[PDB]
């Protein structure tokens, strides 16, 4: 079912009750983490956090907690999937589950006793009627039926995509029990700006929850300050802004994120050996120094940082770059720290999807979800540092692959592969960069061919898992426009392959267009998708 | 000029409250005056420096960074004169045989990317500027004059206490009071300071191809 209202039926049952918080490795999934964490800890409400990043990590953990907790909450997992038959509960307990994945299962939607949703129900949802899902001429008819719940669920279950953010759902439970704080807002703003640079959401629906945010940035400034009298700087102050998108200008050198930005990137080919001419091209018509633009944005001087918004943006537009602004927010606290959303979800990104081989996984959540606290400022600084790494390795992976051409047509999908033993390939062995990877890779390719076929394509991309279980981790990307709608259909057709061929496919993670695969039923599987998508 | 004294005044009032309400930290956590207790730590070790960042600087007062930037020659004096009375402030009353306060050195870090000497033109002239190298010889400490008190040597008249420019330019003695250079300096009523000269080489990184390494 869902939950018509968070506050009734949803946190004051749990405001009396031991809950155990079970949260995907998300940069949202963290956000709403954090916001639901102070709630309780304002309330004294004795939770137990646990982390998972796949389906069999929450089956193991709810297993070893089964017994003690009967009120669980998970974090942007469990939606898309029948979870009763996925974990085998007890009938007496209760799930709570706020997760942006998108179609919810129907099994959950119409599970009215143990299954509430803490999603919106003025999202996108187009939930098919109860009696064409559940139950001699009248043999005739109940098989035409049976003929039209699976046309329907197909029609129903294809494109996978994702609603509203969990941690903006987070903040408006806060708000409605009048316990929001400026930095649950910051959160909240993260958790937003997590799917749009993560592209989980479209344009459209970016701008109309950044409306949505203005309104609650604009309450919280005014709550205590006027523009007659001020509060001390070391209060957090969130701004609005009409920002850039070029990607940490303000902790990097402009060159740098000039050349690191994948929108910038991909626009000038910078790949390539004609790209930094083109770079320079664009630096002269806007008259920068080239000392200048290659020194520390925080030393730049200050006559040229008055103004380069409006500089970047009018050269911008006659070179091409139609939406180089964006509308984004920043947070100012005490003398020297400040950030953007997007820097901030970088970091913290980074820090969870750090490559380093210490302690787990888990480890490295606990330092992306410790990095969002500001009593934890260097985590946050360190985070950003592994965020410089990360996007210098991205780059140096989309040249390697355009420049050996390994991205290549198969049919309807691009497909591409990155093999043992290359550089930094150990950085996109984890699915979630992975994913953000091919996003990148395929808006280098669809700005660098002529093709204008190739440019209509979606992108199928692997990388290594396992030399010791010879598995694959294999994503599927739509094809990069525009005007998208950011639906894919890549779960249903790994999953209708796989089974079509009977294949060695482990399904653990949450988005369905996320796969493993034992490496040498990669060809067949291959092949079944080819002849699938037709 | 009065103008040009309220220009300085402003200026050093400036620099003064930067070190007096800079602070580093968090509510979360806390907070430590950065520059106030390095400032009372070393006037009380006896060291009479501090070490102020000129991102910290820009952070407080973006308008002080870049003055600094642009104008060091003119600014620096006005920052350590604002280091000495904030230390006054900030350390006073202090114990016998420290009753008379001491001169302070602002020393200034960056973490900017630095230059190179050959990208050292002409344009860089009395500006800031950040350069690596390796120290290939070292002049022995010789004393330089801050303030002088010159003699008129034959009526014997006096001045006293004037301020000698910083760096290796000097000062013109003057004409006038008596002979066409009527003044001697007096040894004993001048005060003055350590100086050494350093010859740094260029980076073996930073040489161009086929060049031998510069020294500046
Ligand atoms: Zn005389």
């Amino acid at each position: 079912m869902f939950v018509s209202d968070f506050r009734k039926e949803f946190y004051e049952v749990v405001q009396s009750q031991r809950v155990l918080l079970f949260v995907a490795s998300d940069v949202d999934a963290l956000c709403a983490c954090k916001i639901l964490q102070a709630l309780f800890q304002c309330d004294h409400v004795q939770y137990t956090l646990v982390p998972v990043s796949g389906w069999q990590e929450l089956e193991t953990a709810f297993l070893e907690h089964k017994e003690q907790f009967h009120y669980f909450i998970l974090i942007n997992c469990g939606a898309n999937v029948d979870l009763l038959d996925i974990l085998q509960p007890d009938e007496d307990t209760i799930f709570f589950v706020c997760d942006t994945h998108r179609p919810v299962n129907v099994v959950n939607v119409y599970n009215d006793t143990q299954i509430k949703l803490l999603i919106k129900q003025d999202d996108d949802l187009e939930v098919p009627a109860y009696e064409d899902i559940f139950r001699t001429m009248r043999r005739r008819q109940r098989r035409e039926w049976e003929a039209r719940r699976r046309d329907i669920l197909f029609d129903y279950e294809q494109y996978e995509y994702h609603g509203t953010s969990s941690a903006m759902v987070m903040f408006e439970l806060a708000w409605m029990l009048s316990k929001d704080l400026n930095d649950m807002l910051w959160w909240a703003i993260v958790g937003l700006t997590d799917q749009w640079v993560q592209d989980k959401i479209t344009q459209m629906k970016y701008v109309t929850d950044v409306g949505v945010l203005q309104r609650h940035v604009s309450r919280h400034n005014h709550r205590n300050e006027d523009e007659e009298n001020t509060l001390s700087v070391d209060c957090t102050r969130i701004s609005f802004e009409y920002d850039l998108r070029l990607v940490l200008y303000q902790h990097w050198s402009l060159h740098d994120s000039l050349c690191n930005t994948s929108y910038t990137a991909a626009r000038f080919k910078l790949w390539s050996v004609h790209g930094q001419k083109r770079l320079q091209e664009f630096l002269a018509d806007m008259g920068l120094p080239l000392k200048q633009v290659k020194q520390k944005f925080q030393a730049m001087d200050i006559s040229l940082k008055e103004n380069l918004r409006e500089m970047i943006e009018e050269s911008a537009n006659k070179f091409g770059m139609k939406d180089m602004r964006v509308q984004t927010f920043s947070i100012h606290f005490g003398f020297k720290h400040k950030f953007l959303a997007s820097d901030v979800v970088f970091a913290t990104m980074s820090l969870m999807e750090s490559p380093e081989k210490d302690g787990s996984g888990t480890d490295h959540f606990i330092q992306a979800l410790d990095s969002l606290s500001r009593s934890n400022l260097d985590k946050l600084y360190h985070g950003l540092e592994l965020a410089k790494k990360q996007l210098r390795a991205t780059q140096q992976t989309i040249a390697s692959c355009l420049c050996t051409n390994l991205v290549i047509s198969q049919g309807p999908f691009l497909y591409c592969s990155l093999m043992e033993g290359t550089p930094d390939v150990m950085l996109f062995s984890r699915p979630a960069s992975l994913s953000l990877l091919s996003k990148h890779l395929l808006k280098s390719f669809v700005c660098s061919t002529k093709n204008r076929r190739c440019k209509l394509l979606p992108l199928v991309m692997a990388a290594p898992l396992s030399m010791e279980h010879g598995t694959v981790t294999v994503v599927g990307i739509p094809p990069e426009t525009d005007s998208s709608d950011r639906k894919n259909f890549f779960g249903r057709a790994f999953e209708k392959a796989a089974e079509s061929t009977s294949s060695r496919m482990l399904h653990n993670h949450f988005d369905l267009s996320v796969i493993e695969l034992k490496a040498e039923d990669r060809s067949k599987f291959l092949d079944a998708l080819i002849s699938l998508l037709s | 000029a009065d103008e040009g004294q309220a220009r300085k005044s402003q200026l050093q009032r400036r620099f003064k409250e930067f070190l007096r309400q800079y602070r580093v930290g968090t509510d979360r956590t806390g907070f430590t005056f950065k520059y106030r207790d390095e400032l009372k730590r070393h006037y009380n070790l006896g060291e009479y420096w501090i070490e102020v960042e000129m991102e910290d600087l820009a952070s407080f007062d973006e308008d002080l960074a870049d003055y600094l930037y642009k104008q060091p020659a003119e600014h620096l004096q006005l920052l350590e004169e604002a280091a000495k009375e904030v230390a006054d402030e900030v350390t006073r009353p202090r114990p016998s045989g420290e009753e008379v306060l001491q001169d302070i050195q602002v020393m200034l870090k960056s973490d900017a990317s630095p230059s190179s000497i050959r990208s050292l033109k002409s344009d860089m002239m009395s500006h800031l500027v950040k350069i690596p190298g390796i120290i290939i010889a070292a002049s022995a400490v010789r004393a330089k004059a801050t303030r002088i008190s010159i003699q008129c040597r034959s009526c014997r008249n006096t001045l006293t206490n004037i301020a000698m420019r910083p760096g290796l330019e000097g000062y013109a003695l003057p004409r006038k009071c008596c002979p066409l250079d009527p003044y001697f300096i007096m040894p004993d009523k001048c005060k003055c300071v350590d100086f050494q000269t350093l010859k740094l080489q260029e980076l073996p990184d930073a040489v161009p191809h086929g060049e031998m390494p510069r020294h500046m």
